[PDB]
């Protein structure tokens, strides 16, 4: 918290460059994968905003996952056996005779 | 404030530096234990017959 | 004292350079200037 109020912007004042509004976008490898996975990320934005929109209007639907959720939560957390701590090999072995 | 170091960029990196060197100081100094648990004290009396 | 010589051995430059190190760190965030400090420090000498 303390550094990002104090350190991080004095960095952005800094380190930062003015953004020009010229036609200065070159075509290149490095950087033309990003202009895709913009793209990309762009039309998946508004997938996952059609599938909130049909989640919404199914209220039962919502309803039955999320109570399934919480069912399958409680009967698997039973089957978990429980201990204090994990069993290390510790790379000596002692015999008794 | 941000402000005061919005303007003060040597200041804040010399924070930031004074900061990081005393953690560097601290680790060349840290005790080093698998736990944080420390083990309660045992007293052993031996006597030879 | 012998042996304590011997423990005590690097421990004054390395100190020493610490604080140097600090003061330099200190007059830097005074000034706000990386190469102001050089001068104050030049005068180390002038006392001794
Ligand atoms: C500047 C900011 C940093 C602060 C430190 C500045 C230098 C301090 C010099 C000094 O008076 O140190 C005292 C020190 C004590 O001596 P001792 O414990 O024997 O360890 C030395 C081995 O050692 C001494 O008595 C001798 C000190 C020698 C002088 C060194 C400084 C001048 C450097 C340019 C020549
Ligand atoms: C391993 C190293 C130790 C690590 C400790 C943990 C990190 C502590 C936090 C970092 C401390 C950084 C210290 C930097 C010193 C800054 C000196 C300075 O020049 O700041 C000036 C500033 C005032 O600035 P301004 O009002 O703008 O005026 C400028 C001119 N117009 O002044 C200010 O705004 C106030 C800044 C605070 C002033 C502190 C005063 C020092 C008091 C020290 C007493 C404690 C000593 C403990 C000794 C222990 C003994 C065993
Ligand atoms: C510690 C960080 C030192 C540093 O950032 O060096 C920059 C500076 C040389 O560049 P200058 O243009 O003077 O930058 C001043 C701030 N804009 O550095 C200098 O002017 C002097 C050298 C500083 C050396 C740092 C202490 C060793």
């Amino acid at each position: 918290l303390i550094v990002a109020l104090t350190f991080t912007p004095a960095l952005c004042a800094t380190i930062l460059k003015q953004h020009d509004p010229n036609k200065e976008p070159s075509n290149n490898i490095f950087a033309r994968f990003f202009r895709s996975f913009n793209n990309g990320f762009d039309r998946m934005s508004h997938s996952y905003q059609n599938g909130v929109s049909r989640m919404l209007k199914g209220k039962i639907f919502s309803g039955v996952l999320y109570a399934v959720v919480v069912a399958l939560l409680v009967f698997l957390f039973q089957k978990l056996p429980s201990s204090f701590l994990p069993e290390e090999d510790q790379g000596v072995v002692m015999t008794l005779v | 404030m941000a402000q005061f170091f919005i303007h003060r960029p040597i200041f804040a990196w010399v924070i930031a530096l004074v900061i990081m060197l005393a953690g560097i100081l601290t680790l060349t100094k840290m005790p080093i234990a698998q736990y944080p648990t420390i083990a309660p004290p045992t007293v052993t009396i031996a006597a030879t017959y | 004292l012998s042996l304590e010589e011997r423990e005590s051995g690097a421990q004054a430059p390395f100190l020493y350079a610490l604080s140097l190190l600090i003061v330099f760190l200190c007059l830097a965030a005074l000034y706000e200037s990386w190469s102001i400090p050089f001068s104050v420090l030049l005068v180390v000498p002038l006392g001794v």
